[PDB]
């Protein structure tokens, strides 16, 4: 899974 | 003589993988006399070679400004990874180097807390909502503000304060107008930390 | 349960003898059912009395957030003088107590450099200056803009970012319109910090 | 002597 900030990837695991 | 100042990386650039994170080395009073200004990289003691050369720029005193940016790995950086800038200058008794890495550590998680206009922030034009942040470590952070994925900017976080347990605790606060708030928009502030599950959380309030 | 939070003074207001410097005590995540909150306040181990206690206010789930603040002497925060805020509600096993003061030790004064536009900045509608400010402990400090005698807010500053010697370090940026740079108005960047000789220093740019 | 920021009192030594 992913997170996101603002349509911009932040970091997955 | 000529002066030093070695830069961490943006925090959000670390921890947004998307980003790329940077360390500067910034040189300031270069004589006219003596321009050069040589650098050399290193990470973990083991030297580097891909560091971009910035051109000189003017400064007061018949002075020089001179800039080398280094690209850092995220995970080189997150691993606690130590860099180094060496600067060399003809008017320079030794050469001049400077140190910097993430402060070491056990990483703590950031607990978020926000807090809606008082009665009487609702009498004014403009409200401001309080996000209130604690028990974080290390203390590099990034802290913004967001409604319907789109940025919302007026807003003003203090630095990081130092807690009597080690960690660290600030509050952000952001200033919107009423009609907005009144409308029943949400509002969220966004943290980012090395310690949080993929960098990554997110407190939201609106109108009751 | 309930979450609370001492925050400091501002660094302005406490290097500002015409300011008024104040800690914070915040509690949140107070239950609808048990809102009384009692504080109770010390300065060195020593109960004080004037204190101020404002209303509470709804939050999210059924909850108030509390705030009590205390004025505090410039001169009692300056020379480490330790605040403690007590916390007591009825949903609470015992006591909440939270500690601040100044960090200990030899305050040393910040040195401040400028940075003018460099040439391909100079090409944009927008202009930034620039303040490097390094070697200042502890690391509470206060940096702001000015031109004429009035304030100039549309900058930035970094946290201080800890030093390998054990002193901090920052930068600032000021945005103001190229127009107003070429026009020979003079910009200053004014540095507020314990160390210094009454607080205050300043250095000013403008075009050459 | 005395400081002073944007007229208004600093410290005075």
């Amino acid at each position: 899974d992913c997170a996101w900030h603002l349509g911009e990837l932040v970091w997955c695991t | 003589g000529p002066s030093v100042f070695l830069f961490p990386p943006k925090p959000k650039d670390t921890l947004m993988i998307s980003r790329t994170p940077e360390v500067t080395c910034v040189v300031v009073d270069v004589s006219h006399e003596d321009p050069e200004v040589k650098f050399n990289w290193y990470v973990d003691g083991v030297e580097v070679h891909n560091a971009k050369t910035k051109p000189r720029e003017e400064q007061y005193n018949s002075t020089y400004r001179v800039v080398s940016v280094l690209t850092v790995l995220h995970q080189d950086w997150l691993n606690g990874k130590e860099y180094k800038c060496k600067v060399s200058n003809k008017a320079l008794p030794a050469p001049i180097e400077k140190t910097i890495s993430k402060a070491k550590g056990q990483p703590r998680e950031p607990q978020v807390y926000t807090l809606p206009p008082s009665r009487e922030e609702m009498t004014k034009n403009q409200v401001s909502l309080t996000c209130l942040v604690k028990g974080f470590y290390p203390s590099d952070i990034a802290v913004e503000w967001e409604s319907n994925g789109q940025p919302e900017n007026n807003y003003d976080t203090t630095p990081p304060v130092l807690d009597s347990d080690g960690s660290f605790f600030l509050y952000s606060d952001l200033t919107v107008d009423k009609s907005r708030w009144q409308q029943g928009n949400v509002f969220s502030c966004s943290v980012m930390h090395e310690a949080l599950h993929n960098h990554y959380t997110q407190k939201s309030l609106s109108l009751s």
